[PDB]
């Protein structure tokens, strides 16, 4: 027993007594585990034993103890974990694994990058943001081995420890695997009674957005334990909070005799997957009760479709039906999976073609910025391997392994393709499968797989003559295969027609947009750019808290709520409308930009379902079918 | 030939650029004499003495002083258009596209060089740059007039070289 250890245990006990939020978070974890255990006993998931701790509240309580954790975590974190374990055991007396700690809040000078990490930050609690490049296999590590002696019929055990579990170093005592007991009898290993804890190591290098553009990047190794394994995949943007530790002796032994130096790695306490622009992490946000109440209030209005669409990109004049189509695509529709394994599409694909400088790439960049899992792609920059998938070779296992392309990483998301007309033929054939069958089939040397690629696709194309011609037929203007046009749900032809009143309105809108100042900024001060990183949980400027038009952060809340909560179903009143419209459109005589196939009926169904998702309605109504038909009729005519 | 006929790329790329310049070989004796004389002054060293004397005079600055001034202007100032200067921009931007509209209706053929909303934002950017020249937090009408003068000297004479955009 150590006196300073006990004093720090008492100090963290006082800190936990002051802030009841950690105490009843522990209580909530315990009652959830007990309820699941009782449900398993009578008739599942288990929560890990760790608590998120705010460093700011600790700094408010005890600055000395906060600076002790930040500067010397090996002496301060284990007393805090011991105090948390004692408190949890005190509340567990009425209803075994020790409790862990996770740290959040401002770190100050300890918020670093893999390039910025030096050895002055060793043995310190650091927060490191970067991109995951390598993710090793989750391997079980033996902690306690249980053996059976048949001559005496007795169960023995042995505990094993290493340097990566404990923060403070101890004497390395290598206990071998016991195969005979003290008296020499044979011991048989009892698998299933031995304890194995999952272990992973990941490689985090600095993100290419703030990496220097010229030279090589720097990377670090992060060790993760049972409750932190499989929280990441390669390509994620992460913030890892952990102790920057050094292990072993840097060749100073006689047996070791090389200059690798002291090996340096982070004992990860916390892993946050952050959402960045055009990455594989989906943007998720906490929905408070006030926000849900506001969403429900907007659900009862009759003009809600005209409010959410016009509030998408208020800096772009016109293109109202394009805004409606983008909103209905963001709703996503409903996919159908039948009992025979068949899959029916839910996602909506939008193609826009027309004259240059018609706010196409700006709309693409908006959908990239406002969707949860939008990934941006250009025409000639990406190829067949970069779009679907590719095959590389693992260094450790020695076998081939898969790299997920742009379209696979945007599963349950949006693929924002710019300059669609310049794509290669092999790309077109590859994406024929993805836009309809919603999968990617890989048949390479030794690898035959099927990857889910359920995506919405926005494409921006350009006519082969540079400008759209009214008198010419649209098949020559678009100059795309009929199959590709059949894959896209909606096709919008945008024409930069000149009119004096309309051009006056465009000019006034552009100048009014160009007379904007951010809040808290001076007249001459340039607006600063901060790179947008968001944690993933689980022309009027003054649009704030649903006054006339929905602000963008609340619009994302509305979209997220409508995606997870409501799943509408069809009813015969909408069915008669969509059947009449589809069978009329197949037998219309007027020339259409898009050819009419059996897919158009499913586009009608998807648009009706998306409009029902806008209304937060459990069913699809007749007005939803009318809106779905009238939106498609504009895109067709 | 048309200006878009001379380029070995798409005519939309010209619309991607904010300002275009057509550089002409006028072939005048009084001009090439002056150009040749200037090159001779470069080669003898009289131009070096003239530029040093002009820098000491105060009507030219050094390249490193220009570099630091550019950095200071970009890091310190970012002007905003005055409300009174927006009406001139909108009116003189819509008159140009009205002229191109009537030219296209008369010619019944699309012009090889276009002017779009991107060009309006280009003229706005030129005005804000001329306002950023004197570390001015606000842009006045005198910047708008000069920005329009540069646009006329750069993109509109190129459009007039296009005989669809002329007439
Ligand atoms: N309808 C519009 N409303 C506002 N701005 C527009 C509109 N159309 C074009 N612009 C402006 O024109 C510029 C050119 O970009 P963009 O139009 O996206 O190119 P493209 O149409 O080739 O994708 C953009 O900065 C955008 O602000
Ligand atoms: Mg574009």
């Amino acid at each position: 027993p150590d006196a300073v250890f006990g004093d720090r245990v008492r100090r963290f006990q006082e800190f936990l007594d002051t802030f009841t939020s950690y105490r009843d978070s522990v209580r909530s974890i315990q009652v959830y585990n007990s309820n699941n255990a009782a449900n398993y006993n009578d008739d599942l998931n288990i929560l890990p034993h760790r608590i998120i701790i705010s460093l700011d509240d600790l700094r408010e309580f005890d600055r000395s103890f906060w600076s002790g954790i930040l500067v010397e975590p090996a002496y301060f974190i284990p007393p805090a974990e011991k105090a948390l374990t004692d408190l949890a055991d005190s509340m567990d007396d009425v209803p075994r694994h020790p409790w862990k700690l996770s740290f959040k809040g401002s770190f100050g000078a300890h918020a670093l990058s893999p390039r910025t990490l030096t050895a002055q930050h060793l043995n310190k609690l650091v927060s490191v943001e970067g991109i995951v490049t390598k993710t090793s296999l989750v391997r079980p590590k033996l902690i306690r081995s249980v053996h059976y002696a048949a001559k005496t019929g007795r169960f023995h055990y042995r505990d094993y420890t290493d340097a990566t579990t404990t923060l403070t170093t101890r004497i390395p005592t290598p206990a071998i695997y016991p195969t005979e007991d003290t008296e020499g009898n044979k011991l048989t290993t009892e698998y299933g009674y031995s304890t194995f804890i999952d272990h992973q190591r990941i490689t985090v290098q600095e993100m290419p957005e703030m990496a220097p553009a010229g030279q090589l990047p720097r990377s670090i190794d992060v060790i993760l334990d049972d409750d932190l394994v499989d929280k990441t995949k390669p390509g994620d943007r992460v913030n890892v909070v952990g102790v920057f530790k050094s292990l072993g002796a840097g060749g100073m032994n006689q047996s070791n005799s090389t200059l690798i130096g002291f090996k340096t790695l982070i004992l990860g306490n916390t892993v946050y997957p952050l959402h960045a622009r055009s990455t594989g992490v989906a943007a998720r946000q906490m929905l408070t009760d006030f926000d849900i109440r506001n969403i429900n209030k907007l659900s009862k209005k009759k003009d809600i479709f005209d409010i959410l669409s016009q509030s998408l990109a208020p800096s772009i004049y016109g293109h109202d039906h394009i805004k409606k189509a983008i909103l209905l695509m963001l709703m996503g529709g409903v996919e159908k999976n039948l009992e025979n394994g068949s899959h029916l599409r839910g996602d909506i694909n939008i193609l826009m073609v027309g004259d240059p400088s018609t706010a196409k790439s700006q709309l693409l960049r908006f959908v990239l910025n406002t969707a949860s899992l939008a990934i941006a792609t250009t025409g000639r920059g990406s190829s067949g391997v970069g779009l679907t998938a590719a095959v590389t070779t693992d260094r450790e296992t020695g076998e081939r392994r898969l790299e997920a392309g742009a379209m696979v990483l945007a599963d349950r998301g949006v693929v924002c393709i710019d300059e669609f007309d310049k794509m290669t033929d092999v790309d077109r054939v590859a994406i024929h499968e993805v836009m309809e069958q919603q999968t990617v089939t890989i048949a390479k040397a030794g690898i035959h797989t099927t990857l889910n690629a359920r995506c919405s696709v926005i494409a921006a194309a350009n006519p082969v003559f540079g400008q759209y011609d009214v008198n010419r037929d649209p098949h020559q203007n678009i100059a795309l295969p009929d199959s590709l046009l059949s894959r896209f749900d909606l096709l919008f032809v945008v024409t930069d027609d000149i009119n004096e009143i309309r051009d006056r309105s465009i000019s006034e809108h552009v100048l009014r947009t160009h007379r904007y100042l951010p809040p808290g900024y001076l007249e001459g001060e340039p607006v600063r750019e901060r790179l947008n990183l968001s944690l993933a949980v689980g022309g009027n400027y003054n649009g704030t808290e649903i006054p006339k038009l929905v602000t963008i952060p609340f619009l994302r809340k509305y979209v997220q709520y409508a995606k997870e909560r409501v799943i509408p179903q069809l009813t015969q009143e909408a069915i008669n409308v969509i059947v009449k419209n589809y069978t009329d459109l197949r037998n219309d005589d007027n020339t259409k930009k898009s050819p009419i196939t059996a897919r158009t009926l499913e586009t009608l169904i998807r648009l009706a379902t998306a409009h029902a998702k806008v209304r937060l309605s459990k069913t699809v109504n007749k007005v939803d079918a009318k809106v779905a038909a009238n939106l498609l009729r504009f895109a067709l005519l | 030939k048309s200006p878009g006929d001379n380029i070995d790329f798409q005519t939309t790329i010209l619309s991607r650029f904010d300002m275009i310049f057509i550089v002409k070989d006028d072939h005048n004796e009084e001009r090439d004499i002056s150009i040749a004389n200037h090159v001779i002054n470069i080669h003898t060293g009289n131009a070096n003495a003239m530029q040093n004397q002009q820098e000491e005079n105060g009507s030219e600055i050094s390249i490193e002083k220009m570099k630091r001034y550019i950095t200071y202007c970009r890091l310190k100032c970012a002007p905003r258009l005055s409300p009174q200067a927006a009406e001139k921009l909108s009116s003189n931007f819509v008159t140009i596209r009205k002229q191109l509209l009537i030219n296209e209706l008369e010619s019944t053929e699309r012009s090889s060089i276009p002017i779009t909303i991107r060009q309006l934002e280009a003229i706005i950017r030129i005005t804000e740059s001329l306002a950023k020249l004197e570390l001015s937090p606000i842009a006045q009408e005198r910047h708008v007039d000069e920005a329009i003068r540069l646009f006329q000297a750069s993109t509109m004479d190129a459009a007039s070289q296009d005989p669809i955009g002329g007439l």
